[PDB]
RNA sequence: AGCGCCGGCCAACUCCGUGCCAGCAGCCGCGGUAAUACGGAGGGCGCGAGCGUUACCCGGAUUCACUGGGCGUAAAGGGCGUGUAGGCGGCCUGGGGCGUCCCAUGUGAAAGACCACGGCUCAACCGUGGGGGAGCGUGGGAUACGCUCAGGCUAGACGG
RNA sequence: CUGGUCCACCCGUGACGCUGAGGCGCGAAAGCGUGGGGAGCAAACCGGAUUAGAUACCCGGGUAGUCCACGCCCUAAACGAUGCGCGCUAGGUCUCUGGGUCUCCUGGGGGCCGAAGCUAACGCGUUAAGCGCGCCGCCUGGGGAGUACGGCCGCAAGGC
């Protein structure tokens, strides 16, 4: 099994005739507290299933995060679209410095010490993935040497 | 296994409709067509059969996708020979990627097999007889190399990545590697074991689909003789 | 053209893009020198000095990592990231103590100094600065 | 001053036992073994998923009301924390131990926080023989922390004191009773408490 | 023992009264007879000899962007040329060493700040010691890049 | 009479280059001054219709003007709403104009579709809106307002 967390949760519409109808979106992150997170955003008729198909999507999509003493390896920024994520390398009691989401990928990740920052467009879904592709990039000394 | 005058069989086709990352496998261009360099159909040929190989001798699943009017019923041929699944007719979509819902469309065919071999009731109306034996050549028709796999394919064999690129997508995501013979309208990069040849004339196809079912069966317990080619 | 140096290292990382095998770039003393340091990094296979149609370059030869798996098959770089930090518009100078660590070590700046082109490790080792050309990781 | 009212109401709304009483707090007479909800005509109305906001907020009034403190001085000591080299949740879990009234209550002279600070507070306590009535007396290594000579012969005292003879207390003190005085050892390790505080959550609370 | 708050942001919910009124309000917004949003009440949250409001400064504001933004359609390319100042500038070799970089040395008051210790029962406050810095003067040194002088070249540019 | 520009030859010069605040020139139409010219067209204006009305649309008329010379004005959806130069990053098809060994190749233009990549998207994509360096111009919420004041230009209208 996995710890699992609901970073969002919204209702949408669209129009016809006679009204507007609604739909939910959750986005959803999951994760083992131990180098293992995933990202899901998830979408359905009524608000749970929602949440039960984000967490589905959330384990179908995962990656390794290469974590160290709690901190990640070393500074990395990107951009999905107009969001922007900052990751920094922090010492060991510097807790994790984020908002919500960003952090909810970290905790749950197992990370314990980093500095961040939102830059850009703060629109949740963006950043959520910003920070994921951000992880994704995450690589380690040896990954390097072995690279070169 | 691997014969040497495939020249005889296809050097490969196709005018500047070409693909450029298909550049590496391309000796020069003739009678205003490209022409597929053999010495590098070659050094192909071999490290595909090698991963064809290892997949035969450890018992691995290939899928078999053609459906190109030229390499259509050499698939059926050829896939059935090998006891492995093909597509011989239209590429459903979804069918790795959606895989245990088309199969939940299998468990409707044989369904119809073993209600249609007879009785249950011939007793349902005259009209229902109809419709549901129209169903069943339908499904026949589509499913018939299909049923054949009852989990994801180790691998996929496909004759145009091109004509077959939702096929070469679907394994992608799922990991599934990929072997097709491919001529110059190709994205190499597309494909993991690779046979730069003509996809369109069936003198090549056939070369290529049978010495790999017969690199199938020989590797797989037992050796076989000549198998059905047209003229 | 006018900043040699850029235009360098933007052909190769518009070539290391594309993932071509080599590309060549104009030759320099200069430019030389810090392919002598791009190299032995293990940021490229090396360069050699060759000749388009008479005139002196600088093949230089890339370098990637395993293809991958996914449906985006093509593999990880190994300059994943080159840019000018000095330029003719705004020459940028640093003393010993205030070199970049660049990436947490894992990637270095390239540095001008009165002691000859080095690295954030190197310029520390012999304790001098200078004009930062560039960072790479 | 300190918080000096209802004490039962805290547990309950924290959510859990503070041991801000002494005896009462063992009793099946306990406020959180009879109801353990929160206080107030609410209490038994279903909680609502409470914010993150909310989360931290909780864990630091619960570790900052197990010691009665004020918001200010609580404030005060992280930040000094925050500047004091090292892990800032330990630290400041260490720097609020090593207050006197806390060490007192820790070397058991008195059944409540609340009580062992009175006992400062009343000039009833000392460290390395002078006397201290400040509860905020930062206490170092090596502090000899006696009873005072005329409060040795007290009720309360010995009836408090009685209570600690063979009661084994935290690897950073020890206590010769008789004697009437105690040491303190060395700060607190975190493992040395095992407080219902997730500090995180507070560094936490603090960096918004 | 007081003061603010309990619609969301933001921690803290029920009853009555009122009925687009009286009123709240920092932004979104609340009130037209079942208002968690007005007023009172019970209850709750936050602080506590304080609590709140108003004003002003930095912050959040990567919203003047050096770090660290932009200009097809969101605000944003000059109507187009020509050209002064300026800014910027190809390959090779030497001299100079202005920028740049290194070392030494002077200066960089005291207080403050930072680390240690110590005195007022603590603290605030206060004392003793320690640690440096940019920056600028001086002596010495380096020469890759920028500069400057000098000599070559032909890939830029110009011409036949 | 005269400008721009491209090709081929690889003959000459030896970095003589890029951009460019100011400045200077050019700048559709309408408009303006003086003098011509005036067939067609046509603001203004007259009348007929349409219409609830119809200072319009439609119909019959009609003067500036439209045309020429000389001097002004200096605007614009003056648009690719895309500043200039250079270097680098797949190709496919149509086309204009050169030079070739004339199947085909190679330049310089004009279009479409598209690799990578970009982009909020729409879309851009060797004619970049991609990856980079140099310089210039410009943006910083909507309205108020391209208004006011001041200054400079203009015969005025008006422009900056
Ligand atoms: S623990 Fe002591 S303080 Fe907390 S409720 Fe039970 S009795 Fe009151
Ligand atoms: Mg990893
Ligand atoms: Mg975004
Ligand atoms: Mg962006
Ligand atoms: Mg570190
Ligand atoms: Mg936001
Ligand atoms: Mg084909
Ligand atoms: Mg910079
Ligand atoms: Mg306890
Ligand atoms: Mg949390
Ligand atoms: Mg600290
Ligand atoms: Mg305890
Ligand atoms: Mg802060
Ligand atoms: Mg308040
Ligand atoms: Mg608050
Ligand atoms: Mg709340
Ligand atoms: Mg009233
Ligand atoms: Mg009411
Ligand atoms: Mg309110
Ligand atoms: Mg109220
Ligand atoms: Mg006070
Ligand atoms: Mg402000
Ligand atoms: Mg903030
Ligand atoms: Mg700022
Ligand atoms: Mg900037
Ligand atoms: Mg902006
Ligand atoms: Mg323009
Ligand atoms: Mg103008
Ligand atoms: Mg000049
Ligand atoms: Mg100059
Ligand atoms: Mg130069
Ligand atoms: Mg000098
Ligand atoms: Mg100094
Ligand atoms: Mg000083
Ligand atoms: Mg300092
Ligand atoms: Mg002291
Ligand atoms: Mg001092
Ligand atoms: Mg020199
Ligand atoms: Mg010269
Ligand atoms: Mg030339
Ligand atoms: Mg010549
Ligand atoms: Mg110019
Ligand atoms: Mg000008
Ligand atoms: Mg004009
Ligand atoms: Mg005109
Ligand atoms: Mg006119
Ligand atoms: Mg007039
Ligand atoms: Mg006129
Ligand atoms: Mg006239
Ligand atoms: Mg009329
Ligand atoms: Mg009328
Ligand atoms: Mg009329
Ligand atoms: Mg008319
Ligand atoms: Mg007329
Ligand atoms: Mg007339
Ligand atoms: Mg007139
Ligand atoms: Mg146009
Ligand atoms: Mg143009
Ligand atoms: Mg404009
Ligand atoms: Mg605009
Ligand atoms: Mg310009
Ligand atoms: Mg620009
Ligand atoms: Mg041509
Ligand atoms: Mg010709
Ligand atoms: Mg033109
Ligand atoms: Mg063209
Ligand atoms: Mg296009
Ligand atoms: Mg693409
Ligand atoms: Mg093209
Ligand atoms: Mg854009
Ligand atoms: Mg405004
Ligand atoms: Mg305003
Ligand atoms: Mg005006
Ligand atoms: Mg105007
Ligand atoms: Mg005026
Ligand atoms: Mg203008």
């Amino acid at each position: 099994d996995f710890e699992e967390k609901m970073i969002l949760i919204r209702r949408t519409a669209r129009m016809q005739a006679g009204g507007r109808r609604f739909r939910f979106g959750a986005l959803v992150v999951v994760g083992d507290r131990q180098g293992r997170v995933g990202l899901g955003f998830g979408k359905a008729p009524e608000v749970p299933l929602a949440v039960q198909k984000a967490g589905y999507y959330a384990r179908r999509n995962m990656v390794e995060v290469p974590l160290q003493n709690g901190t990640i390896p070393h500074e990395i920024e990107v951009e999905f679209g107009a969001s922007k994520i900052v990751l920094k390398p922090a010492a060991p009691g510097t807790g994790v410095i984020a908002g919500a989401v960003p952090r909810a990928i970290l905790e749950l990740a197992g990370v314990t010490d980093i500095l961040t920052k939102e830059l850009g467009s703060r629109n949740p879904i963006n950043i959520a993935y910003a920070t994921m592709e951000a992880l994704r990039q995450l690589r380690t000394k040896a990954d390097v040497e072995r690279l070169r | 296994v691997k014969e040497l005058l495939e020249a005889g069989v296809h050097f490969g086709h196709e005018r500047k409709r070409w693909n450029p990352k298909f550049a590496r496998y391309i000796y020069a261009e003739r009678n205003g067509i490209h022409i597929i360099d053999l010495q590098k159909t070659m050094e192909e040929l071999e490290r595909t059969f090698r991963f064809i190989e290892d997949l035969a001798m450890r018992g691995g699943t290939i899928l078999f996708v053609g459906t190109k009017k030229q390499a259509q019923d050499i698939v059926r041929m050829e896939a059935e020979r090998a006891g492995m699944p093909y597509v011989n007719q239209r590429w459903l979509g979804g069918m790795l990627t959606n895989f245990k819902t088309i199969s939940q469309r299998v468990h409707r065919l044989e369904e119809l097999e073993a209600l249609f071999a007879s009785p249950e009731i011939e007793e349902r109306p005259k009209k229902e007889q109809v419709r549901l034996k129209h169903e069943l050549e339908r499904l026949q028709k589509y499913l018939s190399g299909f049923r054949l796999l009852k989990r994801l394919p180790d691998a996929i064999f496909v004759v145009d990545p091109t004509k077959e690129a939702i096929a070469v997508r679907e394994a992608r995501k799922l990991f599934i590697p990929v072997i097709a013979l491919a001529d110059t309208d190709s994205d190499p990069d597309l494909v993991d074991y690779i046979i730069p040849g003509n996809d369109d004339a069936i003198r090549s196809i056939q070369l290529i689909l049978s010495r790999a079912v017969d690199l199938i069966i020989q590797a797989r317990g037992g050796v076989v003789e000549p198998s059905p080619s047209y003229a | 053209l006018t900043d040699p140096i850029a235009d360098m290292l933007t052909r190769i990382r518009n070539a290391t893009r594309v993932y071509k095998e080599s590309t060549d770039v104009p030759a320099s003393r200069f430019k030389e020198e810090i392919l002598r340091i791009l190299a032995r990094e293990g940021f490229i296979k090396g360069y050699e000095r060759v000749d388009v149609d008479g005139k002196p370059y600088l093949r230089v030869y890339l370098k990637y990592g395993p293809r991958r798996q996914g449906p985006d098959p093509r593999p990880e770089q190994v300059i994943h990231h080159i840019r000018r930090i000095s330029k003719p518009g705004r020459r940028v100078y640093v003393g010993v103590k205030e070199i970049p660590r660049v990436r947490r070590g894992l990637g270095i700046a390239i540095l001008s100094t009165s002691k000859g082109v080095l690295t954030d490790r190197e310029a520390r080792k012999l304790g001098v600065g200078g004009e930062l050309i560039c960072e790479v990781w | 001053g300190r918080y000096i009212g209802p004490v039962c109401r805290l547990c309950r709304r924290e959510g859990v036992k503070l041991y801000l009483k002494g005896e009462r707090c063992y009793s099946p007479k306990c406020a959180m073994e009879r109801r353990p909800y929160p206080p107030g005509q609410h209490g038994q109305k279903r909680a609502r998923r409470p914010s993150d906001y909310a989360v931290r907020l909780r864990e630091k009034q619960k570790l900052r009301r197990i010691y009665g403190i004020s918001e200010r001085q609580f404030r005060n000591l992280f930040e000094e924390a925050s500047k004091k080299k090292g892990v800032t949740g330990s630290v400041f879990l260490g720097l609020l131990e090593s207050r006197l009234d806390n060490v007192v209550y820790r070397l058991g002279f008195a059944v409540s926080r609340r009580q062992a600070r009175q006992l400062v507070r009343h000039g009833h306590i000392t460290v390395n023989g002078r006397r201290v009535d400040l509860p905020s007396y930062r206490v170092r290594p090596g502090d000899e922390i006696a009873v005072a000579e005329k409060s040795r012969n007290l009720e309360l005292i010995r009836q408090n004191l009685e209570a600690m003879k063979g009661r084994k207390v935290g690897p950073w003190l020890s206590l010769d009773v008789e004697g009437m005085k105690g040491k303190f050892l060395r700060l607190p390790d975190r493992e040395d408490l095992a407080l219902p505080v997730n500090e995180q959550l507070v560094i936490e609370f603090y960096s918004r």
